[PDB]
């Protein structure tokens, strides 16, 4: 378990979104997706989901776990479209 | 959904239907609310300090501070519908005196009298000015916030009688210096020198059950029978006819101060122990009284009867409140 | 006969003396009085512009309340708020949640001036003060308790402020960091200047207005009655400032000016801003939140800024950029998060009104129009349950409001992070990041809503434990206006 902030691209609002230590970027993506497209954000499946640190811009893969990531609890995630 | 209340949330079951004066004055501080943390923001700085441990932490205790009323039951609209009506009294009164040439009349020993038992007073009356508006800032409860509220209004009311007699004053007698001597009598004249410590200590005093008996228990009363009660008596046989009015007009809200003060103090011996906690501030600050009205009564004309009528006049206030 | 004002006023400001048995900083202490190593003689410098004395108080104030109150039992049994817009209704109960408490507050931000002042000057205006606000707060819970059974969402004229819903510890984070919890001369500037004279005075004359174009003759009496004595008590930063540029601080002076205008924009922006641009209805406005900005508000800044000897805040070009987003953020955040404040916030997006916003602020529909896209098309779909939320938004630690900027085809959310002594702080701005780093011992240790939530503190820990935290249940926690009314334009 975890605590992050979503910055979800074109949402105009960061939101707190609880995460699992165990997840993927794709898996943390797919939970910051749920409070965000649908809902304020218009789906794009010609697109892929990518998750960056708000902080410095990195782009964490989309395979890697967030125990790996090395997150402060509440660290603010980019929740970005691309391939 | 929850649904529509006859009243607020807090006044609700009443048997009687609340006052204006309930509606408008009670429950109102928020800072009450979580006193480990006061204020909106850290839990450490120097005014979350201050309000714990002069508000919080007095000894003067009660488990509901917001059950206090008024027994005068003011708002802002009913203190300015009274004190309107009791100003067009006193400025009719300037006007109608003036209008006589009433100031000529005086004899020279009563202006010299004047200039140094009358006019300095506008220094221990903003004093008690400072002395209420801090009440009003460290008390517990909003109803209790707005007693000392009018009645700040009311100090600044009597500096501000003094500020105008005092210009009338030296219109009339260009050379005895009112206006411009005031200080120094009040810094450097023996008779002011026991009222002056009396209120620079006093006005220090930051527990607000602290400040309350010393600026409402103690110092008012020995400051309303030294130059209410007594400067107008002499006033008055003297031929001031104006101050001996004036001064009468002012003890209508002394006498104010003292309904709201006798119904806290009233409040107070609820809970055990309070009595005890007051008991030993006015014996703390008593001997400061005795002091400030010793040195005035004692200058005046008549000193020692002065003395002897201030000193049980004034402790009567608080034999009569238990 | 009687004097002349001009002949006896300054012997009623005349009350300095040098105390004796006890020492200047003794009566005076530095943390409650603030006068910065400035002399007793050159703070007695003071000039308030405006005089009033004693009985002028009182028999113009006696006559202030006779008219407001006359007019209000006049219309008393016509019943106006049955009939109002009900944007308009959501108005006046967020009007009165949200400031009677903080009004009646004041009169204590107005005594420790009037005790702890060293310019007799200000202790005596602060005294008049303390009676204003005294006034202010009563007069401002006597109205509303007039539509108690009408609605429990009225009893929050009262019952806000005494409650950890986040609007209102938003509220109490403000005043109490301008007016609560500062020095007298601080007090005098934060408050008075940046935020009555800057803010409130127009605010309320515009407010005013708007109750009179709506039909609310009562509310349009009622405010514009307390608006007529801000001058006599906002003026008293001004002279404060003076005295400090003069002496050796303009800096400090400065720093305080920048600190409460950001502080008293972003409260601003939740609290007029979506009120403007969003529940006025369309053809009630005049000009838009921004043109009232810059045409009111942004103008007299620099005036008496420069007249002051003093500069704009490093910050001005930015807050002049975010006069097109930021209560477009403060609008959605609300009405999408609307069971959680006291209210009913009004969507303010039918088609009209959003061609209003487009022309006022061009981009509206390239980028909010896109949330607003969804969210429509959503209830046009019978979808309603993605259109209220299921998580809490980021708070800022500074405001404590939510962090929000520019959405669709130009997004630029932005969090101004900081990492202090082992936590993490979330910042909706740089401005908000500056003003807990040039003062962390002031913030620090503060938790905003989403912090507690985190910590444990919200029990249960899922949304119904949050609203209960917030002491909100159906019949107060918010819906939409209009009641989705204005939905049918879309189909
Ligand atoms: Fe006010
Ligand atoms: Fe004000």
């Amino acid at each position: 378990t975890f605590p992050i902030m979503s910055n979800f691209e074109r949402d105009f609002v960061i939101q707190l979104v609880p995460v699992d230590t165990e997840d993927t970027m794709d898996q943390v993506a797919e939970k910051c997706a749920y409070h965000s497209i649908n809902r304020r954000v218009h789906p794009q499946p010609e697109k892929i989901l990518r998750v960056r640190r708000h902080e410095d811009g990195t782009l964490f893969p989309r395979g890697m776990i967030v125990s790996d990531a090395g997150l402060r609890p509440t660290e603010t995630l980019d929740i970005i479209f691309m391939d | 959904a929850l649904k529509p209340l006859k009243t607020w949330s807090h006044l609700a079951g009443n048997r009687r239907r609340p006052s204006e004066y309930e509606v408008v004055s009670t429950n109102l501080h928020y800072f009450t609310d979580n006193p480990e943390r006061p204020w909106e923001l850290d839990s450490n700085l120097p005014m979350q300090t201050w309000y714990k441990k002069y508000c919080f932490d007095s000894p003067l205790k009660h488990d509901d501070w917001n059950a206090f009323r008024d027994p005068d039951q003011l708002v802002y609209r009913t203190y300015n519908l009274l004190q309107d009506g009791q100003e067009s009294y006193v400025q009719g009164l300037f006007d109608q005196l003036n209008d006589r040439g009433h100031d000529q009349m005086l004899t020279r020993e009563w202006v010299e009298t004047l200039a140094r038992f009358y006019t300095p007073a506008r220094y221990l009356f903003h004093a008690l000015q400072m002395g209420s508006v801090y009440i009003h800032q460290i008390a517990p409860a909003s109803t209790i916030t707005n007693c000392a509220t009018y009645e700040t209004a009311d100090h600044l009311r009597w500096l501000t009688h003094t500020a105008y007699r005092t210009r009338e004053l030296a219109n009339c007698y260009p050379d005895v210096g009112f206006g411009k001597r005031e200080r120094d009598v009040w810094e450097n004249d023996p008779a002011w020198q026991g009222f002056r410590e009396l209120i620079e200590k006093a006005l220090i005093a930051w527990d607000w059950g602290e400040a309350f008996t010393a600026i409402n228990l103690v110092t008012k009363p020995a400051v309303e029978e030294a130059l209410l009660q007594q400067l107008g008596s002499l006033a008055q046989s003297e031929g001031d006819t104006l101050l001996g009015l004036l001064a009468q007009a002012q003890k209508r809200d002394a006498e104010r101060h003292r309904r709201w003060s006798s119904a806290l103090v009233k409040m107070a011996l609820e809970k055990e122990g309070n009595r005890e906690v007051l008991q030993k501030w006015v014996a703390k600050w008593e001997p400061l009284a005795d002091k400030a009205i010793e040195a005035y009564c004692s200058a005046l004309p008549d000193g020692e009867n002065a003395i002897v009528e201030a000193k049980s006049a004034s402790r009567y206030v608080r034999q009569m409140m238990g | 006969s009687m004097l002349k004002r001009e002949d006896w006023y300054d012997l009623t400001r005349t009350t300095n003396w040098t105390p004796k048995y006890v020492t200047e900083n003794e009566l005076f202490p530095e943390e409650m009085s603030g006068a910065r190593g400035i002399s007793m003689e050159a703070w007695e410098k003071y000039d308030e512009p405006y005089k009033i004395t004693y009985p002028e108080y009182v028999s113009i104030q006696r006559e202030k309340d006779s008219g407001a109150y006359s007019i209000k039992a006049a219309l008393e049994r016509d019943g106006f708020v049955d009939r109002a817009d009900p944007g308009w209704v959501s108005t006046m109960q967020l009007h009165f949640g949200a400031w009677a408490l903080e009004e009646y507050a004041a009169s204590t931000a107005e005594a420790r001036m009037a005790r702890f002042a060293k310019a007799p000057g200000n202790r005596n205006m602060a005294t008049f003060g303390m009676m204003d606000e005294n006034r202010h707060g009563q007069i401002q819970l006597y109205f509303p308790y007039a539509n108690v059974k009408r609605s429990r969402k009225w009893d929050w004229a009262h019952k806000a402020i005494h409650t950890n819903e986040w609007a209102a510890i938003a509220a109490r984070s403000f005043f109490d960091d301008m007016m609560m919890t500062r020095d007298s001369v601080a007090v005098s500037i934060m408050l008075t200047f940046a935020f009555e004279t800057g803010f409130t005075n127009m605010q309320f004359l515009g407010l005013a207005a708007d109750a009179a174009e709506a039909g609310d003759h009562t509310f349009a009496s009622l405010i514009s009655s307390i608006q007529t004595d801000e001058s006599r008590h906002a003026q008293q930063g001004g002279p404060s400032l003076k005295i400090l540029v003069e002496n050796g601080k303009k800096d400090e002076a400065q720093q305080m000016v920048d600190v409460a205008i950001w502080r008293s924009w972003k409260l601003f922006s939740v609290l007029t801003g979506p009120i403007m641009d969003y529940y006025t209805p369309l053809e009630s406005r005049n000009q838009s939140f921004k043109e009232f900005m810059l045409e009111w508000i942004v103008a007299q800044f620099e005036r008496q800024l420069l007249d002051l000897g003093l500069d704009k805040p490093w910050y001005w070009d930015q807050f002049m950029q975010d006069l097109d987003e930021t209560h477009h953020g403060m609008h959605l955040g609300v009405w999408y998060w609307r069971p959680t404040v006291w209210w009913d916030p009004a969507a303010g997006v039918s088609p009209e009104e959003r061609e209003w916003l487009e022309e006022k602020y061009p981009g509206w529909n390239d980028t909010w129009g896109q949330c607003w896209d969804v969210i429509t098309d959503n209830l046009v779909n019978g979808k309603p349950e993605l259109t209220v939320p299921e998580t809490l938004p980021t708070i800022c630690n500074m405001c404590n409001l939510p962090i929000a900027h520019t959405p669709g085809n130009k997004w630029n959310v932005k969090d101004y992070q900081l990492e202090y002594e082992g936590r993490l702080y979330h910042f909706g701005s740089e401005a908000d990041r500056w003003c807990f780093q040039i003062d962390p011992e002031r913030y620090k240790n503060h938790t905003n809503l989403v912090d507690r939530f985190l910590k444990g503190e919200i029990q249960p820990a899922d949304l119904a434990g949050a609203l209960m935290y917030m002491s909100l249940e159906p019949g107060v926690m918010g819906d939409d206006a209009h009641d989705y009314e204005w939905v049918k334009a879309y189909q």
